[PDB]
RNA sequence: GCAAGACUAAAACUCAAAUGAAUUGACGGGGGCCCGCACAAGCGGUGGAGCAUGUGGUUUAAUUCGAUGCAACGCGAAGAACCUUACCUGGCCUUGACAUACUAGAAACUUUUCAGAGAUGGAUUGGUGCCUUCGGGAACCUAGAUACAGGUGCUGCAUGGCUGUCGUCAGCUCGUGUCGUGAGAUGUUGGGUUAAGUCCCGCAACGAGCGCAACCCUUUUCCUUACUUGCCAGCAUUUCGGAUGGGAACUUUAAGGAUACUGCCAGUGACAAACUGGAGGAAGGCGGGGACGACGUCAAGUCAUCAUGGCCCUUACGGCCAGGGCUACACACGUGCUACAAUGGUCGGUACAAAGGGUUGCUACACAGCGAUGUGAUGCUAAUCUCAAAAAGCCGAUCGUAGUCCGGAUUGGAGUCUGCAACUCGACUCCAUGAAGUCGGAAUCGCUAGUAAUCGCGGAUCAGAAUGCCGCGGUGAAUACGUUCCCG
């Protein structure tokens, strides 16, 4: 059957929201639309910067966007010129001055989004899908993860009939709500259509609850 | 229930006479949660029979219910003690409705008074039951 | 939704915004007791002579992302299909799965 | 949750709005200045009435 | 050889296989075992009537397109008068309502008009703005040019994503050793028990992982912190209204904690897993409910949320407009609402909730009206003001089994409100009218406790438009001997 979203089911348990602001019912819709526009613009602009998480906050009449990236140099620039630009377009998209903060990811192989993007980029270059999945799983397991599951769906290898394949090493306890599961979905566009990639990474259970997550 | 055997529900005695028979009769009379109306009907019937004949309502009701109580049902089968009381109350309910007094309490009091001396429609129903029973 | 429908809604919204003040003034004059019956009748005719798109009953709420005209949820400004996807990945602050 | 037709297949979501009230009496001169100097945490709305 | 036929016995031509044994899975109108509101035992419905709503069919210029056994049919649609709208009739535009790339001119805009059903077209005003290296560049408009835009057009049987279903069914996998020439097998195997591959004994195997359970939310008892907009036990004043001074006790509000573990006592199982009973306790063996859906099945559903390979149209299958249609009506079906009455109808008096909504909004109060409602006015951005009347319930009177003082369909007349506009085609109010219906064939559905039944209240969508959907509380049952039979 169908499976619940691993982050959605944990959003109030051991996971934080990617948006952290307050708004009254009148401003809520406008704020949400501008936040979604910001996310779309950032995702389009920073494809090659290995960007995983975007966190949007509205402290008081201002905006603060924290970008988690594995290549802070490309995001920042040679003298920090590009952060000034990013602030300029983000202030244009929103209606308040925006500050851009950078968060370096020191373990790119434990981030589900980056692994999915790597697999999708490899599939877009006609790399064998079994080899790509095995390489990704091996690298993630070597980086210290407790388990990883990778699934690819579509016209695999150009075949006319679409089918789903998946590969897993370790433990992925999806039914446990206190397990730290990172989940990502990414599509690869090939000349024969679209191949979907899903990645689950398990990093151990989280004890102490949301109170210890420090919400 | 295939494997599990379920215990029978225990009901509280009625607040007035502390009689589970009266409480269960009231439950049979009651429709769609109108226990107040059921209580009015039953207590009115008991008061009516008490003023007609100075006899304890609990004793009169139990004696009449024993009289109407069937040892077998309706195609004959056998029944257990609980089904005996259930069917007795069931048959006692209808005849009061088909009676012709102005209120249900008066109708039920009249039906009980007529069944106690044997000239009751519930008694006729029991007669149909057993004259059906000797068939097998 | 088709791109023409989205542009149609944009045009209607712009017309409603443009004619907002005159319409309010006309309705106030209509509902003004101190004004003469002739003035109220002239105001009624003037209000009936406005373009149809000036009226706000012809605006239809559409999803801010796809333009879908069913299942709107005014609070988020998104149709149900986009609302589910955006909520379940954590982009809507404060919204969680409800159990009770 | 379904794109086309499953009326009994739905997701139920909720959002809660929590409210706190604080009263300060006999404020020292430093009180108002310190409260204004206090930083604004994201996700919390603060309203002050004198 | 009487015959039927028997015996001996080829070739042309044609194919790259035909076979035997064993292995894994799948299937069987093969077997065995168990569970489940599956059947039994009960309570209340549907199929009968009127109306609401969806579908089939028919009709139509159009009655837009999808969903089709269970698992389509109050489904997409959480709300079609215009809009929505995707359909029809007619009127219009063509690099286009929208993007990038090129060449020039213009602040953008703004006031009055006329023709027109409108789309559109023609006149008519005022403004002529911003930054500078100021020799032009930022915005927005206009004109020309072609690559293109556009497509709710087709393919869900080319796809991603998402969802239904079996089904909350209980299974699904891995390592080292052994056995076999081999594909493979073992482990998961039997006896008890459990919601459970849940656990214990047995067992060339020993061990693991995912499934199960728990972690998450809500409810029941108690404690700590907190004392307003919420509360009022004691004191005092009272206009007898927490109204006032006042109090921090109680209710409540809402964060954090405690508690249940077979813990104790009495027997059993087996010498176990387990099972039975009792005290204490708010609660006793999983206390109740929600969320959470394993490996997999159905070329299941969705190209009309969206994205996307391929195919197709390009003065039209694209775009703009007014009117019409999606609301038709000899019929059939599904899901509902209201009744057929006395455990009731009406009238008068009088009690007790929870949850949720409110600033282009909810409205105290007064006046006007029989009423829908209108006018003035007050508080509220809300534990502060408001929607708001809970209803069934209790007391009294009347009606006395009648198609009725039951029922409220249909129709005539007169109005209110939203909206540019209620003819097609809105909701509500008043007067008049007063249909079928007297408990529903074969058959068929839901439900095991605060449940069924019955009574009212709120919200999403939304200008207006719920008998649908999603929630909330009030009153509050009957019956389960058991697994033959029916279904999975
Ligand atoms: C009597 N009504 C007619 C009759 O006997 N006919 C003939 C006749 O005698 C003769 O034949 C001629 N000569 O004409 C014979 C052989 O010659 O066969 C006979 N017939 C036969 N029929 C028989 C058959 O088939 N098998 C077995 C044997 O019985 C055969 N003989
Ligand atoms: N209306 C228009 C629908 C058109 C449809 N789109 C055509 C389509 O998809 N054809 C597919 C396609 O060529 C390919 O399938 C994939 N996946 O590319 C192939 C591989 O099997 O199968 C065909 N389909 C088949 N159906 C058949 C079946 O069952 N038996 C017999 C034979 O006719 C089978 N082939």
């Amino acid at each position: 059957g169908q499976k619940v979203h691993p982050i959605g089911i944990r959003l109030g348990v051991v996971k934080r929201h990617n948006a952290n602001w307050y708004a009254n019912p009148k401003q809520y819709a406008e704020y949400l639309l501008k936040d979604l526009q910001v996310r779309e613009f950032l995702t389009k602009k920073l494809k090659n910067a290995m960007v995983s998480n975007i966190l949007i906050e509205r402290p008081s009449g201002a905006a603060k966007v924290t970008i988690s990236t594995a290549r802070p140099g490309i995001v920042i620039g040679k003298k920090g010129e590009d952060i000034e630009k990013l602030q300029r377009e983000l202030t244009n998209i929103m209606g308040v001055p925006a500050q851009v903060s950078i968060n370096e990811i020191d373990r790119p192989d434990l981030d589900a989004r980056l692994v999915a993007e790597a697999i999708a980029s490899q599939l877009e270059k006609r790399v064998m899908f079994r080899r790509a999945m095995k390489r990704a799983v091996q690298n993630t397991m070597r980086a210290g993860a407790k388990g990883i599951k990778v699934e690819v769906s579509g016209r695999l290898g150009g075949a006319e009939i679409a089918r789903t394949e998946w590969y897993r090493e370790g433990r992925v306890p999806l039914h446990t709500l206190r397990a730290d599961i990172d989940y990502a979905t990414m599509r690869a566009e090939t000349t024969y259509g679209t191949i979907g990639v899903k990645v689950w990474i398990f990093r151990g259970e989280i004890l102490g609850g949301m109170k210890q997550v420090m919400n | 229930p295939r494997r599990r055997v379920v215990a029978a529900r225990e009901i509280l005695p009625d607040p007035k006479f502390s009689s589970q028979t009266i409480a269960k009769f009231m439950n049979h009379v009651m429709q769609d949660g109108k226990k107040s109306i059921a209580e009015s009907i039953v207590y009115g019937a008991l008061e009516r029979v008490q003023e007609k004949n100075k006899v304890d309502p609990v004793e009169f009701f139990e004696t009449t219910l024993e009289k109407v109580r069937p040892m077998v049902e309706v195609v004959p089968m056998e029944v257990r003690p609980s089904r005996r009381t259930a069917l007795a109350m069931r048959w006692l309910v209808d005849a009061a409705a088909k009676r012709s007094e102005k209120t249900m309490a008066l109708r039920l009091a009249g039906e009980l008074l007529d069944a106690a001396e044997g000239k009751g429609a519930a008694i006729k129903k029991r007669e149909d039951v057993h004259r059906m029973a000797e068939a097998n | 939704a088709k791109k023409g429908m989205i542009n149609r809604e944009l045009k209607r919204e712009k017309t409603v915004a443009k004619y907002a003040a005159k319409r309010a003034e006309l309705k106030a004059t209509i509902a003004n007791v101190n004004a003469s019956d002739e003035e109220r009748f002239e105001a009624m005719l003037k209000l009936q002579a406005l373009p149809r798109n000036a009226s706000p009953v012809r605006l239809r709420n559409r999803c801010g992302l796809t333009g879908r005209p069913h299942g709107y949820f005014r609070k988020f400004g998104l149709s149900r299909n986009k609302l589910r996807d955006t909520v379940m990945q954590g982009d809507v602050p404060g919204v969680v799965k409800a159990s009770w | 949750t379904s794109p086309h037709v499953n009326k009994d297949a739905r997701d139920q979501y909720e959002i809660r709005t929590y409210k706190r009230l604080i009263d300060i009496v006999q404020p020292t001169d430093k009180t108002v200045d310190a409260l204004m100097k206090l930083d604004l945490a994201a996700g919390v709305d603060v309203q002050i009435a004198l």
